């Protein structure tokens, strides 16, 4: 009767539903929760507003050409625009968060392409001016537009749209994929939570994060406790006549949220 | 046997014997069975 | 431009209604903390921890009356420059009246669960200001500032770590009889 | 290939198996789900028993990152103070900020985790030297003091400073060693080897590692006064984790390092993996 | 030991102290709650965030002088846009909260005058041009500075700083206190929920309100559940060299707030 | 914030404390008695419960005084 | 476990456990409750 692929999530008053899935990863088999009493520090009364932030947002597509070299973005700087938790986010010095992220990406039984989808814990990106500059806010925190690796990547050597928001700008990251940012290389990335979107087995890859950090709550416009990567492994191989591009969309869902030290709104950089 | 103050002081902890690859090698929500179809 | 016990009293001024009162980081290693009982222990250590107790006593006439608010702001967003601003955080809306203190509490809020005593670091525990919640209104025959005296102190919670040298005692040469 | 037998409290490496004809198909599966099927040798080929006779306490956390490594290596000199208006500059004394990503070999070792939590042992080496013209060589004694973040910093190498009524410090001779334990001294419930925030001092923007590492400093000097020649005396650091945890594996670094705290690599850096002599079918 | 005098409030992260109150009025005896299933119709599951909105909230302070007619607030659009209780109130379609006022105006023992604190329920509002007329939105939720009756009131004729927000413009309310702008009489008005600030007793006055309303939830942003209305019967008489004015501040909790029907902010008028 | 629980002999840091409106007015008093009273965090805002994990031996006039 | 004759010669006492602010903190003679009016 039931199956692997088929599966439905449903947070507050929003539903996903998919008949292509390849199971779910649980980010190291712990399944999010709110913080116990025994682990916690700050002595004021935290906030769950539960359904109202803990619910699917889905971010603006990309799409996926030949000359596609990857997609990252931050959490929960992602979602700091996004309905109740953004505003949440700027109003409370203090918060945490598990999450439940769904990248779509259908085609059809004549198309290939791979994609990787990964979550990578503490991912500090490393500088395009190289040697000892530091990444300014603006660029590791883009938002929900994320960062396009395909504007300076590592593989075939491209410059996309851009080269950054506006251009090779002062501040930038580097944007090698074969170097995940950081000095490491692509075929280990494996070693962190992932799925896999294999156009000739599924369509969607889910995620479920838990709290991941050393410190029982964080704030959370000043520190990304994860950073969210979907990479092309296997290029995007298109049928005769079609068109060489194809659409993916990412949809997150906060999960057991709290917020504490509430005051007036932050006030970020840019 | 015992002549430090502090638990800092000690030498090595010894070996954990309760490494579990489990969370790492199948961090998946639904069972999967080694034998039975990855997906139905 | 020197020490002086006026450094100590705190003006309030008669008739004004939202302005400030007074206003100051959070930094217990520096600033206004750094000669108090509490700032000159807290920095024989590395590391600190729990809730400060901040009280404010009134020194003016038993026939005078105010409303101030105490407003506690958590490292984020900037000092308050208005009292809406403040009173959006920790706060606390004193009456003044027979009963001459008033004892607000700083709870600990932070993500990490200790702090650097070191002032010269990026962040504190916040922000600490008072404003006019109603305003000073002094009785017939009576004219001038009115001062109030503030205080501070540990509560039950507090905690200090890893013992170091203070910056507030130094020589260069030994003293002789 | 499963983990427990009776004889010798023995764990077996591989089962006795045999020929298969079934519908169970271990070897096949999906790889997309993010998850390795715990294959073994029986479920391929046809296998006898053998026992494992291996605990693998040496691949222990522990173990791993439990011997000491180089982390610094500082120099002082002893020779005349007259004259000189920055004692640091001259060596007289020296500080080192303390971190474990100044040598690269154990940097990488840490880095192979997001989160470590352990104590240290530390290992203070000093040896001396005399470049330039000597009778001979004097016995010196060494004192390295850590100043934490807060502490008034040394200016000069016979500074009040260096009463050390609070500060912990060690006094050795030159040639011979230090040893000493010092607890998890995080702020937080464990170190952090990455770190993906910022932080604001209205001036400048720091990102990285480097805004939580607020460690203190290791202040260095030769307690002796001078002598009528001069004296070059190398400090070698070393540090070893004891009572080690570890949380979230990554993917080890591949790229040459360029500074501290910061993951950047350099750029027109030589390719990391090997090219081959002939093509994908060579051997 | 304990009188009626002295009292303390805290919710959320906030306290209210007074030494000179006269006990504190409860709403027809009512403590607010939570709405319970059997009185519930919209099916959703409600957004209860707690301390982040359960919290006192200070609107900005208003002078009472001997020309002084009256001020009036209405709730919720007193807190549209406070903190994060402002924020939850434009992205749901639903929401329901109880409230705790708290006025405040201290003075000395030379001083005489006395403020009539009223909660009124379903204050419907009568037109300035009379006749059948309706009030505008903007004259109707004027926000946290809420309606001066002093623009153009009944007891002795004035029109203190404005007529209106700009002037006498067509839509707004008639200001005429003796006639609590709706055709009764101010005497009348103790029939309401209602404490006095009598400056010879008193300097603060504390009313409780729980939700009235003859429907389980309803619309935040289209409907105002009370009115807070602050008025001088005992004109203020300052002694001798005194400055002839007193200020006058109002400070805002909601309390078991409830939210329901997330979607994207309201759009209203102005 | 009390002193004593049962689980692990823990001390706690502070109480769960929920809203209030009493009579009873723990942030009001008078210094000029020359005491100090013990307001805690829970005497004027809503708090959780934590636990201290924490003796305080670093600061004990043994160990000020014992380098 | 015992070679010193003199009490003297021994390491570092420990921990009180017994730390009472009280009379540092509240030495009044009436006794002053929290809650309580300060001055009847
Ligand atoms: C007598 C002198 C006493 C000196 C005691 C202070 C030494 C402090 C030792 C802390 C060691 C640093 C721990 C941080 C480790 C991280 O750098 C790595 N996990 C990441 O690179």
């Amino acid at each position: 009767g039931y199956s692997d692929r088929v599966q439905q999530i449903t947070l507050g008053n929003s539903t996903i539903t998919t008949q292509e899935a390849a199971n779910a990863v649980v980010c190291y088999a712990e399944w999010p929760e709110y913080l116990p009493d025994v682990d916690a520090s700050d002595v004021n009364k935290t906030s769950k507003p539960d359904t109202s932030v803990c619910r699917f947002y889905t971010l603006d597509s990309k799409t996926w050409t030949t000359g596609s070299k990857g997609w990252c973005w931050k959490l929960p700087d992602a979602l700091k625009d996004m309905g109740v938790f953004g505003q949440n986010m700027f109003f409370h010095s203090l918060g945490r968060s598990g999450y439940t992220v769904h990248v779509q990406c259908n085609a059809t039984k004549f198309h290939s392409g791979c994609l990787l989808v990964v979550v990578i814990p503490e991912h500090q990106l490393a500088s395009h001016e190289g040697g000892n500059v530091s990444v300014k806010y603006t660029f590791t925190h883009p938002g929900e537009r994320g960062i396009d690796l395909s504007s300076a990547a590592d593989t075939i050597g491209p410059g996309r749209a851009f080269y950054t928001t506006k251009n090779n700008e002062v501040g930038g990251p580097v944007k090698d994929v074969i170097y995940n940012m950081n000095g490491t290389l692509l075929g280990n990335l494996l070693i962190f939570p992932h799925q896999f979107i294999n156009l000739r087995t599924n369509n969607t890859a889910t995620i479920v994060i838990p709290y991941i950090n050393s410190v029982p709550i964080d704030s959370m416009t000043r520190h990304n406790n994860v950073s969210l990567m979907v990479i092309p492994i296997a290029p995007l191989t298109v049928p005769t006549g079609a068109t060489p591009s194809l659409p993916i969309t990412v949809t997150i869902a906060p999960m057991c949220t709290e917020f504490s030290g509430i005051r007036s709104k932050s006030i970020v950089p840019q | 046997i015992n002549y430090y103050k502090d638990a800092a002081s000690t030498s090595s902890a010894g070996q954990s014997l309760s490494m579990d690859p489990s969370k790492f090698t199948e961090p998946v929500k639904d069972l999967m069975l080694k034998g039975a179809p990855a997906l139905n | 431009t020197k020490d002086e016990v006026n450094s100590y009293l705190i003006p309030l001024n008669a008739n004004r209604q939202n302005e400030q009162v007074f206003g100051t980081n959070l930094f217990i290693g520096d600033g206004v903390f750094k000669t108090t009982l509490l700032g000159e222990i807290v920095q024989y250590y590395t590391h600190w921890s729990g809730s400060l107790r901040f009280s404010l006593m009134y020194t003016g006439p038993a026939l005078s009356s105010a409303k101030l608010i105490l407003a506690y702001t958590p490292p984020g967003a900037r000092g308050p420059q208005d009292r809406r601003e403040a009173m959006l955080g920790t706060h606390v809306v004193w009456d003044i009246g027979l009963q001459s203190t008033i004892v607000m509490t700083i709870p600990w809020t932070s993500g990490v669960q200790f702090r650097y005593t070191d002032p010269d670091t990026y962040t504190s525990a916040g922000f600490l200001s008072c404003w006019y919640q109603t305003s000073l209104i002094l009785p017939p025959e009576t004219t001038g500032q009115v001062y109030l005296l503030s205080f501070i102190s540990a509560c039950p919670d507090f905690k200090l770590r890893l013992m170091k040298d203070t910056q507030t005692i130094s020589q260069t040469v030994a003293l002789t009889e | 290939e499963e983990v427990i037998v009776e004889k010798t409290k023995q764990t077996v490496a591989s089962i006795s198996s045999g020929p298969k004809h079934t519908q169970k198909v271990p070897i096949l599966t999906a790889n997309e789900t993010g998850a390795t099927m715990p294959v073994l040798p029986s479920d391929s080929i046809e296998t006898r028993t053998t026992y494992m006779h291996f605990n693998g306490s040496e691949t222990d956390v522990e173990c791993f990152l439990g011997r000491a490594a180089c982390v610094h290596v500082t120099e002082i000199q002893n020779k005349d103070a007259t004259g000189i208006d920055n004692h640091r500059e001259a060596k007289l004394f020296n500080d080192w900020k303390i971190n474990l990503s100044s040598l690269v070999q154990l940097r990488k070792k840490l880095e192979l985790f997001t989160y470590v939590r352990f104590d240290s042992e530390y290992t203070i080496l000093a040896t001396a030297s005399q470049p330039d013209s000597a009778n001979y060589s004097s016995n010196l004694v060494v004192q390295a003091m850590y100043v934490p973040p807060g502490a008034p910093n040394p200016k000069e190498w016979d500074d009040y400073t260096w009463q050390s009524a609070s500060n912990p410090s060690v006094f050795f001779k030159v040639g011979d060693t230090s040893r000493f334990s010092v607890p998890y001294v995080g702020l937080a419930s464990a170190y952090n080897c990455f770190y993906d925030g910022y932080s604001h001092d209205d001036a400048e923007t720091q990102y990285g590692i480097t805004v939580l590492n607020h460690m203190g400093s290791m202040a260095f000097r030769i307690v002796n006064e001078h002598d009528e020649h001069k004296t070059l005396v190398k400090i070698r650091v070393y540090h070893r984790a004891k009572h080690v945890e570890a949380w979230i594996p990554r993917a080890p670094r591949a790229l040459p390092y360029t500074s501290i705290g910061r993951t950047n690599y350099p750029k027109n850096t030589e390719p990391v993996i090997k090219k081959r002599k002939g093509d994908i079918k060579s051997y």
